[PDB]
């Protein structure tokens, strides 16, 4: 579900930020308070492993939830989707507003086992 | 270190973990526990005290109400049986279980406490050896294993956790010789509340009574006589035994004697009442207080018909005295700071408000929209007999009842209010005005049941109250019974 | 004008009920109830008698209001005689009620002149030690008491009613509930220890009770403003005329809602948006702001949401509704609704509307789902409690694993309602018929 | 009522209602106020316009969609209320409380009581507006959650 | 031994006195003979409602009682709370058990259900011996 997605992501965020250089709540406010608690700007890269096996309703809600971090001025978010079927399959499994959000800055990178032989 | 979650409100007691079997090196190393300053029972009361700045006016009925509070004329055979079993098992230094069952308020706890008081008086006269009395109420425990924490704390004075307490009690009851012991009488009140899934607590408490060195009296007070047959195993039923003591609900003559015993010194007695304030003094006007024998008799007969519960009879008499005292204080204007009788009228009014139903008069005082909802619901139960009706069918049938009786005066004045709230700038609405409000109001009242569904049309609704009292409330209304 | 400001502020204070205690407004139909409550408090705080009583009435029927008024009245004259413990059945659980009682006991006893220290077993043992020249009366107010009269085990109610019965500490317990048959919720021993004192809260029975309550709400009885007498004259002229707009709105509330808080929530911005005294008198004579308020309260319902739809959204909704009406179970999906939609576009164009492609109708379909026009078939929706919601959050439903064009939906508004509220001039009106 | 009504286009009625309900005086302010509208109806925009046009009002802004569950929402209420009261009155010595101690609604009542009792030296009574922008956008929502929040004001002290 | 010393060698009779004191001796006929004619009528309507509905709440049992004794038009009807009161009398006598269970409908909620623990032959014999108010059997 989305709650476990956010909790695991925030535990990973706090663990990495503590490992580089007081407990916190593992929700998006840690993203809000990251500059106060660590003194640095934040760049999160989300790597969604095996996207063609995930529940697309959960993934859509998690992306819409991650959209709320855009107003915090010190956070930038990158998303990586590992697609194994086709882009058009994951297009029809997501909401059209989510597609319009993803369309603002996206690139395709094709690396199969024999891309160009 | 970085935690995955936190437990920041942990409150842990100062309870040790080592059981009593490791307290001395051998069985022979155990001293005489009676000659120990912590065994067998060898601060908050003043915080609820203050200084009184006024003088409370106690009226003439206040002594009647005080004497009718819950704080042994009808229990002779039960008292004698419990006392004889406990006396025989204490004086011969044996362990036994006594089983007592009954409905609420039939004098179970009072009789057992009186038996224990008389046994303590006999042990103070050196006719039976000394014993320690422990009262464990299963409804006063937070956790059911806390009885293990309670009993051992009453025996040794230590504070252990529950498993160590259970091992300590097992070692104590089984291995400690009788010359180093004191007898323990344990009252297990609300015995059904200590029943758990594994039934280990029940087995341990009734199995310690089968040990030869235990010197333990377990008096188990229950609510049903068939509790070991219904809820317990064969092993615990064998240990509890065949002899069980039933506390029957009181007949009306014994309730009559109970109420007369609470009012032996007050009834047909004279008081000096001060007409300036209302304060009455038991032996300025000389007023005789009286409560009718017919009133007490009819209250006792009613209560013995219902339950035979002495709490109910005392409460009915106290309520009648309260009603009479309210009328007396209203007619004299006394405040709080020749014959006063509490009559059979006050007793009947006390007996009637417990038997009156507010559901019909609640439904007759609702708005027209809620009554229209209930009327359409009853119409749908008459049409198809399903007893569960979808809310969309109720919407359609309300709309049908509005457009069919359109020539009615009240309906043709109500239609604009129902569908536009009396406003030309408001569009015609698919639900009536206050549809959600009366739906939620009938759900909070408990008149209605609604299934947990997200589609508002196919969501079903059921009457939770009886259908004929809803029909009576609908026929009470002028508009609905004419259409 | 500072005089109109003082009058407006006092009117808002009377509407919110935040007057001082001796100026507090008690409606006439609430009087004989509240005196009854006034007896029980005065028998517990003053005369040290123990009482148990349950107040039974609907939401916003002045249970907390009358109880708070009684406690405020007793606090002005007898403030060292009693302490107050407040429990709410939504907020307190069976574990946290014990900690709530102990924490409130210590912060009230230190206010008059630890119990809550340790584990919950020790806390409950200390509460039973304390509770099981004069005595301080402990007053319990137990809102939503039906939640603690559960079918499983009513431990707290047992111990509290035993404190009423057998303890020497004077305890007053006031329960509050909306459940009419609250006495059937109680366990046999709990009901035996309860006094069966149930006070059913009074209901509005006729129109002049509501008119008198409005008159008590809006009459200013103190000299706070130069405008007080003229406002009182204007208000009495409005309420005495049976053909006035105020009496019409009060009558409409009496026959639909029968709720004075519902009327107060509309009257408050009528007073607050007035800029001077003449505007306030005009607003109370016309009551046109009440019509604007009533229109706004209905603006987001099914009727008002329909009028915000575009023509393509309305066409897709109409097509889905007639497919659902033709279905035996009322179920439909995106494919059947699109097929019905293209049949209506070519049937209209044969007699020119852009025919939108299936890849563009997906956005319209998602908007219609989000606007609560379609619901997923046999969906439970919002769960009643957090435990069922947590159970539902760990399960993947079959609707969320199939492609979106095969998901089964049901209508929140049927085709007959659509024919009822779509205007005749609309060019998709003829397809609301079958 | 002494407050400013900003000019918000096509939302004049809503802004007049916000001026009717939201004021600095706690006696003529409701304990609960609901703004209801679908997505993009300008609810957040006009609440922003109203509170920026009235900077003397003390508003705390929370997003329940960033908190997902009830327990982080309770902890966020305690954390943001305590931080806002710290920056509002810096000359008031306060004992700091840990927001992670709030694990129950009752614990939120106790923590808010303990935070509010160290501010009784203030002269006037003061509203603290806690704005839950998107209450029903919380991902773990159930029907019983909102009842606790609307009955929360009855457990806080009345003369605070 | 306890029975012997509560009255004063132990005879044959005292074993039978024990086996009469500590067995309940249900005796449905003598329970029924202590009832009133009205209480017998409510008991008959209750067991008929359990016969034809097989999971009946107190409200549906009261509903059936109202319609069944308005079909007869004798012994003019009483209200729901006093119906529950005679049900409590019947539970005190030892014929009726009221429990708190869940419904099996679409609206699954808790509700009070009514049940019996009496033999049908003694019931039918003892209210055919009444021989006036027949059609509730
Ligand atoms: N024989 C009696 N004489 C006088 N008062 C009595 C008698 N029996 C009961 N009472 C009164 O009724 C109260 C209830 O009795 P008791 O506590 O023994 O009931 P119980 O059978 O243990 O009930 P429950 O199962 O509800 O605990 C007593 O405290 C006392 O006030
Ligand atoms: N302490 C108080 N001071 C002023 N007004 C109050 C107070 N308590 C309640 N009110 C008002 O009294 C009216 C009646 O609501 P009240 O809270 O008394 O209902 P209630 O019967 O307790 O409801 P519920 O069953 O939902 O708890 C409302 O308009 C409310 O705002
Ligand atoms: N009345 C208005 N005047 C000017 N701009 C407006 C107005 N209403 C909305 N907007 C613009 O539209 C944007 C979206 O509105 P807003 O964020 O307030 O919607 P919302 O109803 O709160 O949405 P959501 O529920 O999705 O959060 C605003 O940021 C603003 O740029
Ligand atoms: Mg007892
Ligand atoms: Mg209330
Ligand atoms: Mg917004």
């Amino acid at each position: 579900n989305v709650r476990m997605m956010l909790r695991r992501s925030m535990y990973k965020l706090y663990s990495a930020a503590d490992a580089e250089e007081n407990d916190v709540s593992y929700d998006l406010s840690l993203v809000e308070n990251f500059k106060r608690l660590f003194g640095k700007d934040l760049a999160m890269v989300f790597n969604f492993k095996d996207v063609d096996s995930i529940n697309f309703n959960t993934l859509d809600n998690f992306i819409i939830l991650l959209k709320s971090a855009f107003k915090y001025d010190h956070v930038k978010i990158s998303l990586i989707f590992n697609i194994n079927t086709n882009l058009s399959n994951i297009e029809k499994n997501l909401r059209q507003s989510t597609i319009r959000l993803l369309k603002r800055n996206y690139h395709k990178l094709d690396v199969s086992s024999n891309k160009g032989f | 270190v970085i935690r995955k979650f936190t437990k920041k409100n942990v409150a842990r007691a100062k309870k040790k973990y080592t059981p009593f079997s490791k307290r001395f090196k051998s069985i022979a190393a155990i001293p005489d526990l009676t000659s120990l300053p912590e065994f067998y029972g060898n601060r908050f009361e003043n915080k609820l005290k203050t200084t009184q700045k006024h003088q409370i006016v106690e009226t003439i009925f206040s002594k009647v109400k005080k004497q009718l509070n819950s704080s042994l004329p009808a229990r002779e055979n039960e008292f004698a049986s419990i006392y004889l079993s406990a006396y025989s098992a204490i004086e011969s230094d044996s362990a036994t279980t006594i089983y007592v069952a009954g409905t609420p308020g039939v004098g179970k706890t009072l009789t057992v406490r009186e038996v224990v008081k008389e046994l303590l008086s006999s042990s103070a006269q050196r006719e039976i050896p000394d014993f320690l009395y422990v009262e464990i109420n299963g409804l006063k425990m937070v956790k059911p294993t806390d009885c293990y924490e309670t009993l051992w704390n009453k025996v040794s004075g230590e504070r252990l956790t529950w498993a160590a307490s259970m091992e300590s009690l097992e070692f104590y009851f089984k291995r400690v010789p009788k010359n180093k012991k004191k007898t323990i009488v344990v009252l297990l009140d609300e015995l059904d509340a200590m029943v758990t899934k594994s039934q280990d607590i029940m087995y341990n408490f009734f199995n310690w009574t089968t040990y030869e060195n235990a010197k333990l009296i377990v008096i188990a007070v229950a609510n049903t006589m068939d509790l070991p047959e219904r809820q317990l195993g064969n092993k615990i039923t064998s240990r509890i035994g065949f002899t069980r003591i039933m506390f029957t609900g009181y007949t009306h003559e014994e309730l009559k004697n109970i109420i007369d015993l609470r009012l032996k010194g007050l009834n047909d007695s004279f008081f000096y009442v001060d007409t300036k304030t209302g304060n009455a003094i038991l032996i300025v006007r000389k007023v005789r207080l009286r409560m009718s024998a017919d009133a007490i008799e009819i209250a006792s007969r009613k209560v013995a018909s219902v339950s035979g519960d002495a709490r109910r009879a005392l409460k009915v008499c106290k309520r009648a005295a309260e009603i009479a005292e309210k009328h007396y204080m209203a007619k004299h204007g006394y405040g709080y700071d020749g014959v006063q009788t509490v009559h059979i009228t006050h007793v009947m009014k006390a007996l009637n408000e417990t038997l009156n139903s507010h559901v019909i008069t609640f439904m007759t005082r609702l708005s027209f929209t809620a009554k229209l909802f209930i009327y359409a619901l009853l119409n749908l139960m008459k049409k198809n007999g399903s007893q569960e009706q979808e809310l969309g069918d109720i919407v359609d049938e309300i709309k049908l009842l509005i457009e069919v009786n359109g020539s009615n005066k009240f309906v043709m004045e109500i239609a604009k209010t129902l569908f536009q709230q009396g406003s030309d700038n408001i569009s015609e609405q698919l639900r009536i005005i206050s549809w959600d409000f009366v739906l939620n109001q009938l759900l909070d009242a408990g008149i209605l049941f609604k299934q947990t569904m997200k589609n508002d049309r196919i969501c079903c609704v059921k009457l939770n109250i009886s259908v004929e009292e809803a029909k009576r409330a609908m026929n009470e209304d002028e508009t609905l019974r004419n259409l | 004008d500072p005089g109109f400001g003082s009058l407006q502020r006092r009117l808002l204070q009377q509407l919110y009920g935040t007057l001082p205690t001796d100026e507090k407004i008690i409606f006439t139909y609430l009087q004989d109830c509240q005196q009854e409550i006034d007896r029980i408090i005065k028998q517990s705080i003053i005369q040290k008698e123990s009482h148990s009583v349950i107040l039974v009435g609907p939401r916003q029927s002045y249970k907390t209001y009358l109880l708070d008024y009684e406690l405020s009245l007793l606090q002005q004259s007898y403030k060292e005689q009693f302490i107050t413990i407040r429990l709410n059945g939504f907020i307190h659980s069976e574990q946290t009620a014990i900690n709530g009682i102990a924490t409130q006991l210590e912060q009230q006893l230190q206010k008059i002149h630890t119990i809550s220290s340790g584990s919950l077993t020790e806390v409950f043992e200390k509460i039973l030690l304390l509770l099981d020249i004069t005595k301080i009366t402990v007053v319990f107010i137990f809102d939503e008491i039906d939640t603690f009269a559960g079918p499983v085990r009513q431990t707290l109610l047992y111990n509290l009613f035993d404190m009423v019965e057998h303890s020497r500490v004077p305890v007053c317990i006031f329960g509050c509930t909306t459940k009419l048959n609250i006495l059937e919720y109680l366990e046999k021993r709990v009901k035996s220890r309860f006094s069966q004192r149930v006070i059913y809260m009074p209901q509005i029975q006729n129109l002049d009770d509501m008119v008198d309550a409005v008159r008590n709400l809006l009459t200013v009885r103190s000299e706070i403003s130069p405008w007080v007498s003229q406002w009182n004259e204007t208000l009495e002229k409005e309420l005495s005329d049976p053909r006035s707009n105020l009496n019409r709105h009060i009558r409409m509330n009496f026959e639909t809602f029968r709720s004075l808080p519902t009327l107060k929530n509309s009257i408050i911005p009528l007073v607050a948006t007035s800029k001077n005294f003449g505007s306030l008198c005009t607003a109370i004579k016309s009551c046109s702001f009440l019509d604007i308020y009533n229109k706004n309260q209905l603006s987001n319902n099914l009727t008002g949401r329909l009028q915000s739809l575009s023509d393509l959204e309305l066409a897709i909704l109409i097509s889905a509704a007639r497919v659902a009406l033709r279905a035996k179970d009322g179920s439909f999906n995106f494919n059947l609704a699109y097929a019905e939609y293209e049949k209506m576009i070519k049937a209209i164009n044969s007699r020119t509307i852009k025919l939108w492609l299936k890849k563009d109708v997906k956005n319209v379909w998602e908007n219609l789902v989000q606007l609560d026009f379609f619901t997923e078939k046999s969906a439970v929706g919002l769960r009643d409690n957090a435990t069922a919601a947590f159970y539902a959050s760990n399960y993947q439903f079959q609707g969320t694993m199939i492609p979106f064009d095969l998901r089964s939906y049901q209508m929140q508004i049927i085709l007959q309602e659509l024919r009822r509220i779509i205007p005749k001039s609309n060019m998709y009106y003829s397809w609301t018929q079958l | 009522m002494n407050v400013t009504t900003p000019e918000v286009a096509f939302r004049e009625y809503q802004t007049n209602c916000l001026a009717s309900y939201i004021s600095a005086d706690p006696d003529i302010t409701p304990s609960n106020l609901i703004l209801q509208g679908y997505s993009g109806t300008g609810k957040t925009y006009t609440l922003k316009k109203y509170f920026n046009a009235n900077p003397n009002l003390h508003a705390v802004w929370l997003e329940p969609v960033e908190l997902v569950s009830w327990k982080p929402l309770l902890q966020a209420i305690a954390r943001t209320v305590q931080y806002k009261l710290k920056t509002l009155y810096p000359n008031i010595p306060t004992t700091d409380y840990d927001p992670l101690q709030v694990e129950e609604p009752f614990l939120l009542v106790k923590t808010l009581h303990n935070i509010f009792v160290q501010y009784e030296s203030l002269q006037e009574k003061t509203c603290l507006f806690l704005i839950l922008d998107g209450f029903d956008s919380l991902q773990d929502l159930d029907a019983a959650l909102f009842n606790k929040y609307i009955k929360l004001n009855e457990l806080l002290p009345k003369d605070s | 031994i306890e029975i012997y010393e509560l009255e004063k060698k132990i005879g044959l009779n005292y074993i039978a006195k024990v086996f009469s004191k500590f067995v309940n001796n249900n005796s449905t006929r003598t329970r029924i003979a202590k009832l009133n004619i009205q209480q017998k009528l409510i008991l008959c309507t209750i067991i008929q409602s359990l016969k034809l509905n097989s999971d009946a709440t107190i409200d549906e049992s009261f509903d059936h009682y109202i319609k069944a004794i308005t079909k007869t038009d004798t012994l003019a009807p009483l209200q729901r709370n006093e119906f529950l009161e005679i049900c409590t009398i019947l539970e005190t006598c030892g014929l009726v058990s009221i429990k708190k269970t869940k419904c099996k409908g679409k609206t699954k909620r808790f509700v009070d259900k009514i049940d019996v623990d009496l033999d049908m032959r003694e019931f039918y014999d003892e209210m055919t011996k009444i021989s006036i108010l027949k059609p509730f059997l």
